[PDB]
């Protein structure tokens, strides 16, 4: 059997790669400034992984619900705000 | 507790415990089925957790005492009206709807399936129902799950469709007005735009 092309597999790791490296840099923030509103936390994001890559929104988004996900963050009650969670 | 009360309890429960077919046959005895959102509300209303936990006496006694009811007439009338404020009333609606994912999830698990999800929603977001939007939209959202083979979905996905499904009524306003780098779980960004391709 195989699930995956070759070129599926270069795709998957290179997603991966960006995606680990925005989880972190997500945290980060997250942890230092414990309360942020969504716009500022994306923009934050970019910014920070500049240095390293050009993050797309979309990618920050995905890296931001699986950090929810894995319960490293909450959304607030207005619905465009996260809480970090220790 | 009144003894009327405490007879119905006895007379549901199943060998010691008042349990998921405790359950079944008490509110089908009302008239409604499991499945129902009806149902729905009168787990909320006795405090449930989980579906197919068993009921502690004292729940039940306490619940229908502080409500007023003692008798299983007492109870179809108290459900009754649960079910006409689930129809008219929009904080109530929300609040139900919220507590169904946890009610529905498996113990087991974080996420719930995407096909209880849908049966789910195929009733909560009806016309009868405060929130008000177009049949299309709805069915719409239950392909897009199938094609794209999202089999699971997550409590903040459940929690925020009702928020979409809220500010967007059409296929349309969503076109006017989505905004694909605010906050909206990243799932409705797809479901966005498979919606803008098709128009």
């Amino acid at each position: 059997n195989k699930r995956l092309t070759e070129d599926e597999r270069i795709e998957k790791e290179l997603n991966t790669e960006r995606q680990i490296f925005l989880e972190a840099c997500i945290v980060r923030i997250m942890k230092a400034k414990r309360n942020l509103p969504h716009t500022t936390l994306v923009n934050e994001c970019i910014a920070q992984s500049h240095q390293r890559f050009n993050a797309k929104v979309s990618m920050v988004k995905r890296a931001i619900d699986s950090l929810i996900q894995k319960g490293y963050l909450q959304r607030g009650d207005d619905g465009e705000s996260y809480a970090y969670l220790a | 507790y009144p003894k009327e009360l405490t007879q119905v309890f006895e007379h549901y429960i199943n060998n010691n415990l008042f349990d998921i077919d405790s359950l079944v046959k008490f509110i089908e005895e009302l008239g409604y089925n499991l499945e129902d959102l009806a149902t729905l509300c009168l787990a909320h209303l006795l405090g449930y957790k989980k579906l197919e936990e068993p009921l502690k006496r004292e729940d039940f006694l306490s619940t229908w005492f502080m409500q007023g009811c003692s008798t299983i007439s007492d109870m179809q009338e108290c459900i009754k009206t649960l079910d006409v404020k689930l129809h008219e009333d929009l904080q109530y609606f929300t609040q139900i709807y919220n507590y169904a994912f946890n009610l529905i999830l498996d113990p087991n698990r974080k996420d719930i399936d995407t096909d209880e999800g849908i049966q789910y929603w195929k009733l909560f977001f009806q016309p009868e129902y405060p929130v008000r939007m177009e049949p299309d939209l709805l069915e719409a959202w239950f392909r897009f799950l199938r094609d794209e083979g999202k089999t699971t979905i997550s409590k903040d996905t459940w929690r925020m469709l009702l928020l979409f499904f809220k500010r967007y009524p059409t296929i349309q306003k969503i076109i006017s007005d989505y905004d694909e780098t605010a906050a909206w779980p990243f799932i409705i960004d797809e479901f966005y735009e498979c919606l803008q391709d098709q128009q």
